[PDB]
DNA sequence: GGCCGCTCAATTGGTCGTAGACAGCTCTAGCACCGCTTAAACGCACGTACGCGCTGTCCCCCGCGTTTTAACCGCCAAGGGGATTACTCCCTAGTCTCCAGGCACGTGTCAGATATATACATCGA
DNA sequence: TCGATGTATATATCTGACACGTGCCTGGAGACTAGGGAGTAATCCCCTTGGCGGTTAAAACGCGGGGGACAGCGCGTACGTGCGTTTAAGCGGTGCTAGAGCTGTCTACGACCAATTGAGCGGCC
């Protein structure tokens, strides 16, 4: 049960960076759900790439390829 | 049932015991066909999205295609292709499921209609049956009825090109009187890609009560038909003082 | 009455 | 024999030509690679690199800094509309966002 | 093992567009990702163009078309000019 | 001395947009990745940069979602974001 | 002598019928010639004296109609979300902005 | 100005297919602009493919490829 | 006998194998790659056609038309996710009305 | 060239009493080409990221599990394995 | 109407070469764990800004009605342009040979992070 | 009119990231040939742009009226702000050994391709 580890202030700060002035008290669970779904999709792909290479460790390139596949294309990790 | 015997009816009509004879017909009849618009195939396309009732729900008596029927809400009757088939309660016009009504001679307005049983609100009463005419045939029959000096008129505007005439043929609905404070209303229902008009209750109507609706009467005649609804909001004349073409 | 659809959209023929 | 200068020098480019040529042949993009494809591609890549670095250096001056940091690249990309449309679905690590408050949020 | 990169080339270009400006390792990493990403997109599109026209050789002409399809607005015009200019100097 | 409700919010928006740091704590996020990954393959292992990358993507994705969510809240003639705003944004984005 | 007229359809009820009719059918919603001229006119800004196939224009029409359909489907949600029924230009602008254009 | 050729009821009809019950009177000019921009992007790419192929006619494959690049694959004209 | 019969498939193996080598996907292509790919393509086709046939029957029609393919693809949770960014010519949309629009 | 001839054979095996129009067949032709390019392109990426020069059944399986959703991937992978089994014996 | 041939492409056995799987090994890296700091998260009190449901109004877009217009049918014609057979000649892959450009590791140093009061911008009464 | 807290600010301190440097592989450059891709001519024909007459549906247009877009408001909940308290995230540090990355050898797998063969389309009888 680590999703509660994404604290109320962390969600608040992300929303603040996004420009949100006021947040209702039901946003936290929804955001936790969204983050869980996003991570599940990216991790599923990264783990599949990891299994293919016969490796036990998920590298940064594995996450980059998973993010490239889904149309995020993260720069800074090779 | 009085209208089911032509001989008794005709003699009672001469004696003033019944209204004059017309051909009793169960549905609107078109005298001349018209160019079939692409919408004619609606017999097929208007598939409702109602859930096919299970043997359990149907055995319990649940209302197939009830108030939440997507077709009912749009005033469209289900065809034989409806998911609920013959159990579908949205085929009232096609199954002739009219209400119980009586024809009465009023003290001062002539013939009228009264409810024979208590009718819940938003309940269907009757279809306005008659002959469908075009503008030329309509004007020809107006010129004849004007020649015959007819006091009563039975022309109903169905669509931009179609007027229903209940003067010579029709049903019991032709006796419903005009009220400025009505208890029933008309609705342009769609049946098998064909347009129909029907009367519906606006509130619960107890038995014995006279049935009336707002005619929105397009007075074309030189003279003016006097309004006898008695309500304080009476327009004085059907269609008021304003004469239209 | 559905054979009318063939006039508007023909059936693929493998031969 | 004869001397041997690099194809980048012959093309007048700073980005490599031989490396671009190897990646095309060893990346399975086509069976054959023309002798003008790597030169042209290297020039385009170099131009895009110069175009973004120009904006990055300017952003560095605006923040009174000397080095280029991920934030400067983020500012440079999101403040230029043509590069923005080219990189509108790219996330830059440690880069942040643009200072931006909607006009209805403040009195 | 020796590993592929574009750091030295990005640095050389930086020294030309800004003679007195540095760059950090994180930013350089971003630049390497950017060069590889644009390279993969252009080469992929050129491959797609070569395959659609049933050709086997990717030439400067295909790259030019891929570049014009990939870059938005006036940025494409400048890129195309730089490419043509480079090829011209390479031919002479 | 106290600030009127909203003033510190606007101030927070400025410092976080001005800053370049990560907003989620590292350890809680690091465990979250390991838990979610366990359902796909048991007894995995992660590089440090790999978990960092997932965090960069997650925060960038949430920020991107909140900016677009904010437009929906504003569009509805409101200021406070609500779960329906996120739902609308995700449905329009195509998720 | 007058013609009585029944009650008009309640506004929007016919619109719903049009929604069902068009959603059920599968056909081109834009006139073919006007669309074909539009394709040609804008194409003249990119290359003079072009020529089009019939299947090519059909394809452009399917994509364009599908694009507007997709745009309206997403924009409708926005109008509803604003506690409104009518669609406004601001709704389309919002839909395009959230989509990422 | 053939953009006027995309008639008022055609735009209404497309909105009807999209499930819109009521349309304002400013939607038409906005939709016209949006449609013109969309077509300009697709046509520009399709015409580019045509010029590359040394042709003068725009085939259906040219439109499909331009649409595929925009990220909207179209099935039927392949 | 042909390789399709050996694999117990209906889709061709030669053509898939030919396209992989000719379409520049890698320098080499193995022996199980085209067979596996052909089987996956066939299975997806079968899944589409199965849902298409069912949609045709629920509309009391005996020929698959573009509208039936549209209903089949959009009335499934995962095919919709696979073809969420695809437009089908003459396909239309799924009939649907938001709950605040009905009278 | 098209895949129409093969689509007929598959169609009769899931539905004997049905036909298919030229437009629907065209859609299926596009669908087969699209899924083929997606899988082959993804397999190409998998081989390239691992510095491999050969696309094998393993490569396709990884690409398929990545490209298709869950339950569908389970059915697809089952069919692929069965096919390669009968092909190798 | 059905049988013999062609054009294409699918399959086979073999040579051939080299990509990959196994097996060994090294050492980078991730992991578990301890103890303290000190910033952050948490739970609560408070009151204000806001989301909301109701309300009255205006105006806007509908359904309806009628006319105006050019979009489809369709058929026919001219020929621009696309698709497609042979020639050849140019360009590119390939295999060899050579050497300097580019990458890994190694000092030295200097720009940003840390540390503080100064002095100015912004928001509350 | 003017309380009080933050940001940008100037000054110096401090330090580990930058960047310049040498060493020396390995991969790029030059160079040759054999080969076949595609540039081109030369031809064919088929759909495309173009013409018109002609129908009738859709589009344009103009209207009444009633739905809803909208502004304004009264209510009261709920969220922002600030505090005092709690705790675990963060750091620096410990030590272990999983397994990442690599080099090497050999086995078998696939490209090539000549030859072997039928599938599917077609014409000839």
């Amino acid at each position: 049960d680590n999703i509660q580890g994404i604290t109320k202030p962390a969600i608040r700060r992300l929303a603040r960076r996004g420009g949100v002035k006021r947040i209702s008290g039901l946003i936290y669970e929804e955001t936790r759900g969204v983050l869980k779904v996003f991570l599940e999709n990216v991790i599923r792909d990264a783990v599949t790439y990891t299994e293919h290479a016969k490796r036990k460790t998920v590298t940064a390139m594995d996450v980059v390829y998973a993010l490239k596949r889904q149309g995020r294309t993260l720069y800074g990790f090779g | 049932d009085d209208f089911r015997d032509p001989q008794r009816w005709k003699e009672c009509a001469k004696q003033g015991k019944m209204p004059c004879y017309f051909d009793l017909i169960e549905e609107n009849v078109y005298l001349t066909e018209r160019k079939k618009n692409k919408s004619h195939r609606d017999i097929k396309r208007m598939q409702c999205e109602c859930t096919p009732l299970s043997k359990d729900e149907r055995a319990q008596g649940e209302i197939a295609c009830g108030e939440d029927c997507l077709n009912r809400l749009l005033m469209i009757e289900c065809s034989s292709r409806c998911p609920n088939g013959d159990y579908c309660s949205n085929r009232r016009f096609q199954r002739k499921q009219h209400a119980d009504v009586e024809v009465i001679l009023t003290e001062k307005k002539g013939w009228g209609l009264r409810a024979a049983k208590d009718l819940p609100s938003n309940t269907f009463v009757l279809e306005y049956c008659g002959e469908v005419l075009d503008h030329k045939e309509f004007k020809a029959r107006v010129k004849e009825y004007a020649r015959n000096k007819n006091i009563h008129y039975y022309f109903m505007a169905l669509k931009n090109d179609e007027i229903i005439d209940a003067t010579q043929k029709g049903n019991c609905s032709r006796f419903m009187n005009h009220s400025c404070e009505p208890n029933c209303e008309t609705q342009k229902w769609t049946v098998n890609g064909q347009l129909r008009v029907g009367f519906f209750t606006t509130k619960l109507v107890p038995s014995g009560s006279e049935l009336t609706f707002d005619y929105q009467f397009q007075r074309y005649g030189k003279e003016a038909q006097k309004c006898f609804c008695g309500s304080a909001n009476c327009r004085g004349y059907l269609g008021g003082e304003n004469r239209v073409s | 009455g559905d054979s009318e659809s063939e006039i508007e959209d023909e059936t693929f023929n493998p031969s | 024999r004869a001397k041997a200068k690099t194809r980048s020098s012959r093309a007048g480019l700073q980005f490599p030509v031989g490396r671009v040529h190897r990646l095309l042949r060893k990346g399975n993009y086509s069976e054959r690679v023309g002798a003008g494809a790597p030169v042209y591609l290297a020039a385009v890549l170099e131009y895009l690199t110069a175009e973004i670095l120009e904006l990055a250096g300017n952003a560095a001056r605006d923040n009174k800094k000397t080095r280029i940091i991920p934030r400067h690249l983020q500012l440079a990309i999101r403040n230029d509309e043509e590069l923005n449309k080219l990189l509108g679905r790219v996330t830059i690590a440690q880069g942040g966002v643009l200072p931006n408050i909607q006009a209805v949020l403040l009195p | 093992s020796r590993k592929e990169s574009y750091s030295v080339y990005v640095y050389k270009v930086l020294k030309q567009v800004h003679p007195d400006t540095g760059i950090s390792s994180k930013a350089m990493g971003i630049m390497n990702s950017f060069v590889n990403d644009i390279f993969e997109r252009i080469a992929g599109e050129a491959s797609r163009l070569a395959h659609y026209n049933k050709r086997s050789t990717i030439t400067s002409r295909e790259i030019q078309t891929a570049v014009r399809l990939l870059l938005p607005g006036e940025l494409a015009k400048h890129a195309v000019s730089e490419g043509t200019k480079a090829v011209t100097k390479y031919t002479s | 001395h106290r600030y009127r409700p909203g003033t510190v919010a606007l101030r927070e928006i400025r410092r976080y947009q001005k800053s370049t740091e990560l907003l989620i704590r590292k350890l809680p996020f690091q465990r979250l990745v390991r838990e979610i990954a366990q359902d796909f393959k048991t007894d995995l292992r992660f590089q440090s940069s790999a978990v960092m990358a997932l965090q960069e993507a997650s925060e960038a994705y949430l920020v991107g979602l909140f900016e677009d969510t904010n437009l929906a809240a504003i569009h509805a003639k409101r200021v406070t974001i609500m779960p329906k705003d996120i739902q609308l944004a995700r449905r329009i984005r195509g998720e």
